[PDB]
């Protein structure tokens, strides 16, 4: 269960990769969504704790990736370092990462083409096929995206492989869309869209049950704004690319950690300029369902703008539908590789020299979730997903940190105050042990600030003795864990504040997790359930390192 | 003898927001005036998003998908999800139920605190900028867990309405956060009421406690 493993691109191309694959279905389909239903114009907020969330991790990967030779997924750093069941978890947040991004670029892009071409698609499959099942599965299923996942499927299997040209070109022409709206907006849109009132909550339109909140910046208040922050998670998702490629790299791990940067804070200023151009072209409840930019555009007399967008949307949801497909095999075959998913997984195909099978099964599986469920809801089992990763990458930071270099009882005295100048095996099981008190304090306080949010708002004893107690105790664990010597290892890239930033990204993504709705909790739970069979039904006894 | 009597409501500014009217004879009668709470904000506090209404103004916002009238061009579905991220205020018919809600809850509620006609000591409490209240223990009526009372205090004020009641009163777009304000012993043995007396009723929640000043007055015209 804890076995361990035994062990060019410049920088602003691995800035392009990052910028390529997070740019997308995030910008283009869902910032009109969040603005629409979770937040309003305090969407462009609910970016900017998605972004800082999507930092926080992002510097623990450098340090992640700095303690491996090798470059890799975060499986890979995880079975190095940390066991085997762990990389098997993160392993397994990864696949479902990259399936379900698959999913909903896909059906972000089908839904775009369908739209550009007068909803004729969409139309057919409601004419043709209806799940009939519209609170949990999908009320039209979207073939033309099982279609597309099928037709990129195939140019994988048979050895297309990244053209990095066609990359930075579509990169290019999406950046310069995303410059354009921005300046649109800037020059149509008006303040006045950031300010409205109740004699202001009228749609011209004929649409009905629109949620017009309580107007101005912030209409549905800053639960509203954390929730939308939690689906634009989504939108910063994507930046793990430049380490999952693993082609050489001229300073793989200082240019890895500076590239996932840059790319989060370059999308990070997309989104805010986006965002902000599109609630103020257009109110945020007048936001058009289907194409909440094109309608804007609309809306301020630019409809022909309409054609552009099409154009970088289509750049930018394909460069993103790819960067998630392609990551989305290797994965696999590396789970398959080490004996944790099936061998046949592992299997490679002589006249491809590719895993077809783990290919096949995972575009597949992405089909499939495309056919049968909503664009928000596979975003938010992504997002899940990915910020499960992430939390347990922060972990593996804040624990490998203190941890001796590698081949119960105790003392008040040797936890609180330690006087050795390097690690031990009895600072180590306090470093771990802490870990895991703090992650499940971590888990209780966000538990309480969410469901129990009413109770503390109301005051109840049991709700905020629980809150004090649990962050008094958070702090107390964080302390030990500063008492502590950390490992004297040189390190390429370190977390500048290890003992407190990785503890704040845990918590910040686990409050995130918390904002999701209850199905995307299920399906999640369901997913881990089948990992964790898999795992302890095959995992164990056919793992290589057996 | 018999006049036309009228009980008037009147918001901060002294203007007739709602009034009821009877032939009877002077000081005899005593009805339960019965004004809106949304009716003494118009052109009340920026708060209560009414600051700009003129009284009797009809309600603003836009109707609930759910009213009687059933759905139409623009309707809001507001008034059927959640309230707790509304602020309780007047200007549309989910932010009257949230205001329904708050004044009806155990936890929270609305407190009315004497003016003018306070004496020397609670005049200590504040001025009409606090609501004739700037400090606790200066109410004499209102729906609280505390459930204030004054033998001097010349009125009573309490929710007409219950919250299913109200519920679906705003889900039709019309005014629903209706207050009884019933004249106590020493009130009805006043006479000033034709000069008119004024209260301060304050919201009982987590925060600056938003509030407005209304009043209460009497005329009489030949019958
Ligand atoms: C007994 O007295 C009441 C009230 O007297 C009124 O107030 C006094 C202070 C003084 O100014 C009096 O001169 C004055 O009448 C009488 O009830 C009022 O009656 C008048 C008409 O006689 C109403 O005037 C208005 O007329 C508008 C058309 O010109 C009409 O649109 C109004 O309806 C709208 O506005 C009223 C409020 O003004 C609102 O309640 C309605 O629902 C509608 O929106 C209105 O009819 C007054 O409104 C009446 N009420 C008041 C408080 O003034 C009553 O007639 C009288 N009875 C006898 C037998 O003498
Ligand atoms: C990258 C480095 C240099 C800075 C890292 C800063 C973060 C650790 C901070 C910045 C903004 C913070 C967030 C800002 C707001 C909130 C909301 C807060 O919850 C509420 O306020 C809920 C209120 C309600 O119930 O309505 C919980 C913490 C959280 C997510 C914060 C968590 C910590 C964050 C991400
Ligand atoms: C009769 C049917 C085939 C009509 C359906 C339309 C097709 C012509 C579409 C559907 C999927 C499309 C593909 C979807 C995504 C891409 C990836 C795109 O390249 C990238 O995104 C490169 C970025 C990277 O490698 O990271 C090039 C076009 C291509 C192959 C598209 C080409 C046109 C395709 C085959
Ligand atoms: C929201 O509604 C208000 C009032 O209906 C608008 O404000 C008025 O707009 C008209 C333009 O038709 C001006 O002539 C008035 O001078 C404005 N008055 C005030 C008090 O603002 C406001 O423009 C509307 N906002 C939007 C974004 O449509
Ligand atoms: C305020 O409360 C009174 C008291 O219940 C309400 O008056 C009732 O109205 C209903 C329907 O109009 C009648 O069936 C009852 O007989 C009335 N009761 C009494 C004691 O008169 C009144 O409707 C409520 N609302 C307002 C605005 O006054
Ligand atoms: N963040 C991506 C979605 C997940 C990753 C896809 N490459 C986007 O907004 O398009």
């Amino acid at each position: 269960m804890l076995r361990r493993k035994v062990v060019c691109l410049n920088t602003y191309d691995l800035v392009a990769l990052g910028v390529g694959s997070t740019l997308g279905a995030g910008v283009y389909v869902l910032a009109g969504a969040v603005a629409r239903e979770n937040a309003g114009p305090a969407i462009v907020i609910s970016f900017l704790i998605a972004a800082l969330a999507s930092v926080l991790a992002g510097l623990c990967y450098g340090e992640f990736g700095a303690r491996v030779p090798k470059t890799g997924s975060a499986y890979l750093y995880s079975y190095v370092t940390v066991g085997e069941l762990w990389a098997f978890i993160t392993g397994w947040n990864l696949i479902l990462s990259y399936i379900i991004g698959t999913s909903s670029v896909a059906r972000a892009w089908s839904a775009t083409f369908d739209e550009l071409i007068g909803k004729p698609i969409g139309e057919f499959s409601r004419q043709h096929m209806a799940l009939n099942a519209p609170g949990v599965l999908a009320q039209t299923p979207d073939i033309f995206a099982v279609i597309i996942i099928i037709i990129l499927t195939g140019l994988l299997t048979l050895g297309v492989k990244e053209s990095a040209m066609v990359n930075k070109i579509f990169t290019c022409i999406n950046v310069l869309v995303l410059c354009f709206i921005v300046v649109s907006g800037f020059v149509k849109g008006s303040i006045k869209n950031w300010q409205l009132t109740e004699k202001n909550f009228s749609c011209n339109n004929n649409d009905t049950n629109v949620k017009y909140g309580e107007g101005g910046f912030m209409p549905f208040g800053f639960s509203g704004v954390l929730s939308g922050a939690a689906t634009c998670f989504y939108a910063f998702v994507g930046f793990d690319c430049i380490a999952t490629t693993g082609e050489e790299v001229k300073n793989p791990q200082k240019a890895i950690p500076v590239g996932i940067v840059a790319s989060l804070l370059i999308c990070f200023i997309a989104y805010f300029g986006v965002s902000a151009a599109l609630t103020l072209m257009m109110p945020y409840f007048c936001l058009d369902i289907d194409s909440p930019l094109p309608g804007a555009f609309k809306h301020q007399g630019w409809e022909e703008a309409k054609y552009a967008v099409a154009i970088g949307s289509l750049c930018a949801l394909s460069t993103s539908l790819l960067g998630s497909m392609f990551p989305m095999p290797r994965v696999i075959y590396a789970m398959a590789e080490d004996g944790l998913l099936f061998k046949f997984l592992a299997k490679i195909n002589n006249r491809t020299k590719t895993p077809v099978i783990a290919t096949v099964t995972s575009g597949a599986i992405a089909a499939v979730m495309a056919f049968l469920f909503e664009l928000k809801d596979l975003v938010d089992l992504m997002s899940i997903g990915t910020l499960l990763a992430y939390s347990l990458v922060a972990a593996c930071v804040l624990v490998l940190r203190y941890q001796p270099e590698q081949p119960e009882k105790f003392s008040l005295k040797s936890i609180l105050s330690p006087k050795n100048v390097e690690p031990s095996k009895f600072s180590g099981l306090i470093v771990n042990i802490s870990a895991g008190l703090l992650a499940a304090l971590i888990i209780t306080v966000c538990i309480v600030a969410v469901l129990g949010r009413e109770a503390l708002a109301e005051g109840t004893l049991w709700a905020v003795f629980v809150m004090t107690g649990s962050v008094l105790l958070c702090m107390l664990v964080t302390g030990i864990i500063w008492r502590q010597p950390e490992s004297k290892t040189k390190l390429s890239f370190k977390v500048p504040f290890v003992p407190v930033l990785p503890v704040l990204s845990i918590f910040v993504n686990i409050y995130l997790m918390m904002q999701l709705d209850q199905g995307t909790w299920v399906r999640f739970a369901v997913w881990m359930l089948i990992g964790f069979t898999i795992y302890f039904g095959y995992g164990i006894w056919h793992s290589e390192e057996a | 003898q018999v006049y036309n009597i009228t009980w008037e409501v009147t918001n901060g500014d002294r203007e007739t927001v709602w009034a009821i009217s009877g032939n009877h004879p002077l000081w005899t009668w005593w009805p339960v005036l019965t004004p809106d709470l949304c009716m003494l904000a118009l052109s009340g506090p920026p708060h209560w998003g009414l600051e700009y209404q003129a009284p009797y103004s009809s309600p603003p916002g836009p109707p609930c998908c759910s009213g009687s009238s059933g759905s139409s061009a623009g309707c809001s579905r507001d008034c059927d999800e959640p309230l707790t991220s509304l602020t309780p205020r007047c200007n549309t018919a989910w932010n009257r139920l949230k205001l329904d809600q708050v004044t009806h809850k155990s936890s929270e509620g609305f407190y009315v605190c004497p003016g003018s006609h306070r004496p020397r000591e609670a005049k200590s409490c504040g001025g009409p900028d606090s609501f004739y209240c700037a400090s606790w223990g200066c109410e004499t009526t209102g729906r609280v867990y505390w459930k204030p009372s004054s033998s001097w205090d010349y009125i009573t004020v309490d929710n007409n309405l219950t919250t299913s009641q109200a519920v679906q009163v705003c889900k039709d777009n019309k005014w629903c956060n209706p207050l009884a304000i019933q004249f106590t012993n020493a009130g009805k043995q006043v006479t000033s009421w034709t000069t008119g007396h004024y209260w301060g009723l304050r919201l009982y929640v987590s925060g600056r406690d938003p509030g407005l000043t209304f009043g209460i007055r009497l005329r009489y015209q030949n019958l």
